[PDB]
């Protein structure tokens, strides 16, 4: 595990700054030929890697999930983008403005929605930093440079207290403060000042996407039973790792200030997570069967 | 006695972990404090160098400025005034038996960073100024701790002040200079030339035998009453400048109000030499000690105008601060001793 | 034919005499610049036999600059004599503030010249190669001087900022110095954190030299985020320049803009207050703000701010600042242009370019009024080098040396760092790779690629190997601990 | 003197040009002078006619919005 | 000057996690280095040691060994190399601006458990020296990464080493001690005498033999040597410009000695007998003792160097011990 953790860490990087606006396919090849460069410097990856496996927890998944984030991967990779920006100011491109209320329940009544032709924009505006609210700002492709200062984080330090200056006077911001930035128009323009700046994160359908969702829907209405399955145990094994974990850490305390009891407790919950383990080594492959029989599908849908 | 020159080498080297912002000379022992980039307030021994006699962090932040100050009660003590970027100052005791801080108190009320303090004594009574970035000058009373007096004499943030009686001299980021008197609040006189925020402002105090000076003498009964000939002045332009200070309109035992025909200063001299921002400024004698970013320390005369002495490449990096012994004072000796502090975590001390 | 300039009616034409000014011959811009350089060289006698080869270099220069770098290539590689006439105005400048000269000394101060005035608009890296092969040629073939160093752009540093006069300044001093004045910067004014590289430097260094000159005015041109208003602002801060950025929103217009610059000129007049105004192009909206511009640079005022009782006043504000100083003025042609004198001593404009392809920068560049008075810089895009230089300065402080790396047999090419010996220099290699990779096939074409994605990528990659290396560390030392404890506590049983 | 925008060194072609332009103002002809943008109408212009007894220079920069009204102010002071 | 006596009580009681492993002393602050059982890096203020500067998990196992230098050539700065049981020696800088610990790289490639490391700098050439229980000895680059050769100057594991120039002296688990140049690899002389495997073997730097003893000695830079053993003793050697003198025999420790270090004509010994005492290296009879200083051994001990003119000769001296604490000597 550590012989490989430069390069994920090379992976995941470069998969958060740079993907956030290509379709699947680009992300694949980009994704291809960015570890075809790892294996020319000679810098060990996981042959295994996947984003969501190494950036995304299982709580926070079903926490997106029930906010109402689609179950597409690529939707659920471009929230991992999207709240793992924590210097840059994330842009959502959603035409079906769908996202707002994703990060709405996310973020319950903190969030503020703000729009860029309001005509109280900047007061309010002034107010959310100065509180700290989560401002989501509506109609990305309107960008008012009046917010510049905020969107480039060029803050000045007044002693114990940070301050921005914002329209023609110097405002107070807040630790917990977040700003989203929405646009629904895939053509609109995006001032370069704004695009160099933000994370453009692309929330939109594409054949691709067709694709891939042809083939989610032909293996959730064709064979549920197996996709239901890899869920039971996904979450199974996440849930024995947790409790090993648990049991460990109680046996360590046990060990520093029964005994037995719990060393077989330990035993048993290896054995059952290497059964689990061969279990889910001989079931999963079979997945990639039929991703070999509904390519056609997805070949005559697009 | 106070034609003291320092060598062209210095007599001992004082490593500290950070950059060095202020350093003074303890008034009757040979001790150094050291005020660093870390606010860590350090004294030194001078013939025993290789070990700080005593180190304490008491701010979060960088010191920007010391004044030390030897109490004269008609017990005897010293007062160690630190002011730092974390809007406080603190003021600090020192034991010469435990060798060893005894903070006394603490002065708080500064909207944002403070650069510059100064302590002095009239009779019987301790008093401390400061001047800070929200642009208010601020004396407090060392005895009971609460604010006495505010005051925003400039627009911009204020760098430098000094202190002589009840007068004030104060420099700011502005360019431009300004004398206060202090207990009307009133600016008695504002002073323009220098084109880079000051660095450094500080009265030309009087001296009392010399064969003959030219900066430190009154010109008649009316300034020898005055009590005050000039001041000195440096700045980021490279340059140290002598202005004389107008007369404003005075009154017997009555608040002096400012002249509206002689309320601007008139600068005499304008020394020139120094190769970046001239940082501090120090007047022994009849020499004016500087020191600036060229990584030098200049002294010049008072009489010529000229550079006597250079002291080329006496840091690494930057030069921050000198301190000599006070020579207009009766109570202080001036002994032969200058000491300076630079930007390459380092200290430099000239005996002898 | 040029854009800007309108086909005229032939009724009008007819009646007018029309006088074809070409370019002048090789022989006269020689005998021009004799004449210049000899003036020039007044200064420092010691080198008067040496006017005749400096000017035959500037014209021959100039000539093949004009010849190789067509307007076929880019639309801004206009050369005139004016250049010529720049790089005379450098020379005395230089000379004229600057220490005791010698022959090396003399030549490397007019190739840094000719660098920052023939070659400060050129886009492409063998553009630049090519010039400076040619400032070896013009050297070798007119000023035959021997023990002369690099002529690159970035082995000639001359400035007047670590001392009193213009001088050659090492590069180390220098970085030193702009490294403790920028962090002097950031801690009185906005606070970004900047990473200081050659290029960084060079482009101080040069846009320090446009802002100390008498209406001295830039133009910034370069890919976004590469520090452009940043640099500019900090080199006004060190000259003591005010700077004034037009904060023109979308519910902006012509009374706005027209407020900014009646204020901006009024406090460099009525104030005497130097003022650096960073014109950006998003700022200029439509047209009207473009033409306003255009007569604030051509000329050096604005007079459709000043008309009526606005002009009425602003005549008394002269006439009560120019009693202030005592000057004795009385008639309004002297009061107007010792206004316009002060405008044009006191106020830069740099304007802040940010994607040329697009048509209100090509009609920002192309304009007469900008394109002759602005010193154009083309900052670009990064190079391979300055990516390396960050990418090092910005993963030198993160853990990454600790498992075992094996160095790789690659080609010589293929790699921008200097030789691999570290993992840290694969890493380096690894992302300057990817980030070529990725905008080749973007299909980005000639446009400018911004280093925003690079430097974001560093940042979040030093930032996940941070907290990957300390769970990694906490989970082995948890492990060890329990075995160790396991050990002991079997170890014990064994014995008893 | 190198930095006064005025100065003019007298070449062939100067001369030649003030003499076709003093001969053309002369016969009571109006001059449109034209080439590259660095060719240097102005400067020899304004060398011509500063550096003449005979004529007085009322000098318009057009732009984009001229109108006739800046022409004849121009003029009224003259 | 450099005839300090240390007090017989303790001026600072820094107090760690785990027994103390190996202490360091920084060349010109008052900062000390205290290494634990757990791998973690302590750093202590002399004037402030209730809370500690900056704590680092650098090994999970148990450090073995560590040195520091103030690199003297690119802005200098302190090195930090630590070694510990797990076949990794890290490398670490101490940053005075922050005041925190700042991983620089690993040197990695020994086979077993590495016993000591040594920092020397060269005109412009930083190199680190480190000897596992392989019988093997690594000549490490500090920029560079990789090894410059090999060489097994002992039959069994070594436990010590010391450089001084390009001649090398590592102590083994055997009493047959030897000294290997670095660049040419070859061995010149192997000497026994004791009983008990070494602790400690290091040069003596001149300054009874702080002074080169002939002329071919004073141009070649070594003349003598001390090392210490298990043997409750201190041996003091004489090493040929092929076979070693005895002629000093000194004794009285009641356990084994564990490192030494030489300031000057006057020499500080440490061993397990939970006590600390200087013996001269003229009279070679102890005159100052301190019990009762920790309620376990002493483990190390760190001394400044008095053979560098760019290190200053501080009358401060810090002992490690096994009691999770820290004895620091003032003046
Ligand atoms: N060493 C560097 N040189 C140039 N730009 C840098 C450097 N390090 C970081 N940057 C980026 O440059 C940005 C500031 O550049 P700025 O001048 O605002 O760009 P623009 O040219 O679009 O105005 C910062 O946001 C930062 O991410
Ligand atoms: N005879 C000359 N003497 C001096 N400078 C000349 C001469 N001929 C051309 N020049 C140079 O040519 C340039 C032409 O500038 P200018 O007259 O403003 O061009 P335009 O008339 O096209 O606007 C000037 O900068 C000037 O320095
Ligand atoms: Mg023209």
């Amino acid at each position: 595990t550590s012989q490989e953790l430069i390069g994920n860490c090379i992976i995941s990087s470069i998969y958060e700054t740079y993907f956030g606006h290509l379709n699947e396919r680009e992300r694949g090849d980009m994704l291809v030929i960015l570890k075809r460069l790892l294996g020319k410097f000679a810098v060990k990856y996981d042959v295994n890697y996947r984003f969501i496996d190494y950036l995304v927890t299982l709580d926070e998944k079903m926490k997106w999930l029930e906010c109402g984030l689609d179950k597409n991967d690529y939707f659920l990779e471009n929230m991992s983008i999207v709240m793992n920006s924590q210097d840059a100011v994330p842009f959502l491109l959603d035409p079906s403005s769908h996202m707002i209320t994703v990060i709405s329940n996310y973020y319950g009544n903190k969030t503020v929605l703000l729009s860029f032709l309001e005509e109280g924009f900047v007061k309010r505006l002034e107010n959310a930093v100065r509180f700290g609210s989560v401002v989501i700002i509506q109609d990305g492709e309107f960008f008012d440079p009046i917010i510049s200062r905020l969107i480039s984080r060029e803050f000045n330090h007044a002693g114990n207290r940070v301050t921005v200056e914002i329209g023609d006077h110097e405002v107070d911001v807040s630790g917990d403060f977040k700003l989203f930035i929405h646009s629904c128009d895939p053509s609109g323009d995006i001032p370069i000042f704004l695009r160099s700046r933000v994370r453009l994160v692309h929330f939109v359908t594409n054949k691709e996407s067709i694709e891939t969702r042809i083939f989610d829907i032909t293996l959730t209405e064709e064979n549920a039973e197996m996709q239901r399955k890899r869920e039971d145990l996904i979450k199974l094994n996440t849930e024995y790792r947790l409790k090993l974990k648990n049991l460990e850490k109680r046996l360590l305390e046990e060990l520093n200030n029964e005994l037995m009891v719990t060393l077989n407790n330990l035993k048993k919950e290896a054995m059952n997570i290497e059964k689990k383990l061969s279990e889910s080594e001989e079931f999963f492959p079979q997945f990639d069967n039929l991703v070999e029989e509904y390519s056609i599908i997805g070949k005559h849908s697009v | 006695v106070l034609k003291w020159i320092p060598r062209n080498l210095p007599s001992c080297l004082i490593n500290v972990e950070s950059s060095v912002t202020s350093v003074k000379l303890h008034p009757n022992l040979p001790i150094v404090f050291v005020a660093t980039d870390h606010g860590k307030l350090y004294a030194f021994d001078l013939f025993n160098y290789t070990i700080p006699l005593a180190s304490l962090q008491s701010h979060t932040k960088a010191i920007t400025s010391m004044d030390v100050l030897f109490t004269n009660y008609t017990k005897n003590y010293l007062v160690i005034v630190t002011a730092s970027k974390d809007l406080q100052i603190h003021v600090f005791k020192w034991v010469s038996e435990e060798c060893k801080f005894q903070q006394i108190r603490s002065l708080l009320g500064h909207e944002h960073i403070v650069s510059a303090v100064k302590i002095w004594q009239k009779n019987n009574d301790v008093h401390i100024a400061s001047c800070s970035r929200d642009q208010t000058v601020k004396i407090w009373d060392f005895h009971n701790g609460w604010s006495l007096k505010t005051f925003q004499p400039h627009s911009q943030w204020v760098r430098s002040i000094d202190v002589l009686g009840d007068y004030i001299i104060s420099g700011s980021h502005d360019t431009t200079l300004r004398l206060t008197h202090w207990p009307s609040g009133n600016g008695l006189s504002v002073g323009t030339g220098h084109e880079f925020p000051i660095e450094k402002v500080k009265f030309i105090h009087f001296i009392e035998d010399s064969p003959e000076i030219r900066f430190r003498t009154p010109s008649t009964d009316r300034y020898k009453n005055w009590g005050m000939q000039y001041c000195v002045s440096a700045s980021r332009d490279r340059t140290i400048k002598i202005w004389e200070i107008p007369l404003p309109t005075l009154m017997a035992h009555r608040a002096p109000i400012p002249n509206p025909t002689d309320s601007n200063f008139r600068c005499v001299l304008t020394l020139k030499g120094h190769l970046s921002w001239v940082r501090d400024i120090s007047i022994r004698g009849q020499y004016l000690f500087s020191c600036a970013d060229d990584k030098s320390v200049r002294c010049w005369d008072l009489n010529t105008g000229q550079c006597l002495h250079v002291w080329e490449k006496l840091h690494t990096g930057f030069v921050n601060c000198l301190d000599l012994d006070v020579d207009f004072d009766s109570n202080v000796t001036p002994r032969q001793m200058m000491v300076t502090g630079g930007l390459d975590c380092k200290s430099n001390v000239f005996m002898r | 034919t040029d854009p800007g300039r309108i086909p005229m009616s032939e009724r009008f034409t007819r009646h007018a005499a029309i006088l074809y000014l070409g370019y002048p011959s090789g022989k006269s811009l020689s005998q021009i610049y004799e004449i210049y350089y000899k003036a020039i060289f007044k200064l420092v006698p010691e080198f008067r036999s040496y006017t005749e080869p400096f000017a035959r270099a500037s014209v021959h220069l100039y000539n093949e600059c004009k010849a190789r770098y067509s307007t076929g290539l880019q639309s801004h590689y206009l050369f005139s004599p004016r250049e010529l006439t720049r790089l005379v105005r450098g020379v005395y400048t230089a000379i004229n503030t600057g220490p005791r000269q010698t022959l090396r000394s003399l030549i490397r101060l007019w190739a840094y010249e000719a660098w920052r005035i023939f070659a400060d608009r050129l886009v492409g890296v063998k553009e630049k190669n090519s010039f400076e092969q040619l400032l070896y040629e013009t050297v070798d073939k007119y000023l035959p001087n021997q023990d002369l160093g690099n002529i690159s752009s970035t082995s000639l540093l001359f400035s007047g900022l670590l001392s009193l006069d213009f001088k050659e300044v090492n590069k180390t001093d220098l970085v030193n110095f702009i490294e403790e004045r920028f962090k002097t910067f950031c801690d009185e004014e906005l606070e970004v954190p900047m990473v200081i590289h050659e290029s960084m430097v060079d482009h101080i260094l040069r846009i320090d030299r446009a802002l100390k000159q008498v209406q001295g005015h830039m133009m910034l041109i370069g890919a976004s985020r590469t520090g452009k208003t940043i640099l500019t602002r900090f080199v006004a801060w060190l000259n003591g320049l005010k700077i004034v950025q037009p904060k023109i929103h979308r519910h902006s217009n012509l009374s706005d803009f027209d407020m900014i610059l009646k204020k901006a000129i009024s406090d460099c007049s009525l104030k005497e207050s130097r003022t650096c105004l960073i014109i950006d192009e998003s700022n200029i909206l439509e047209t009207a703000f473009l033409e306003r511009m255009n007569t604030l640079l051509a000329n050096a005022d604005i007079p459709d701010l000043f008309q009526g009782e606005e002009y009425d006043k602003l005549l008394n504000n002269l006439r009560n600042k120019t009693r202030s100083l005592g000057l004795l003025l009385d008639t309004e042609q002297e009061l107007y242009d010792w206004f316009v004198g002060e405008i044009a001593k006191n106020l830069h404009v740099v304007f802040t370019i940010c994607d040329p392809t697009n048509n209100k920068s090509s009609a920002m560049i192309s304009s007469p009024a900008l394109f002759n008075r602005c010193i154009i810089n083309w900052m670009g895009d990064w190079d391979t080098k300055t990516m390396s230089q960050v990418a090092n300065n910005m993963v030198d402080v993160v853990p990454m040396e600790f498992t075992d790396f094996i160095v790789p047999e690659v080609n010589k090419e293929l790699v921008f760092t200097e030789p691999i010996q570290t993992i840290r220099d694969a890493v380096v290699n690894i992302l300057i790779h990817f980030d070529r990779n990725f905008y080749q096939k973007m299909k980005v074409g000639v446009n400018p690629r911004s280093p925003g994605y690079f430097i974001d990528g560093l940042r979040a990659l030093v930032k996940l190997v941070t907290a990957k290396y300390q769970d990694l560390q906490e989970n082995q030392r948890f492990v060890n601990v329990g075995l160790e404890k396991l050990n002991e506590s079997v170890l014990k049983v064994n014995e008893l | 003197e190198v930095m006064r925008p005025d100065i003019v060194i007298p070449t062939i072609d100067t001369i030649k040009h003030e003499k076709i332009f003093y001969d053309l103002l002369n016969s009571k002809r109006g001059i449109i002078l034209c080439g590259p943008p660095g060719s240097g109408k102005t400067m020899i212009m304004n060398n011509a006619l500063r550096n003449s007894s005979l004529y007085d220079v009322v000098g318009i920069n057009f732009s984009k919005d001229t109108t006739t009204e800046h022409i004849l102010s121009a003029l009224h002071r003259h």
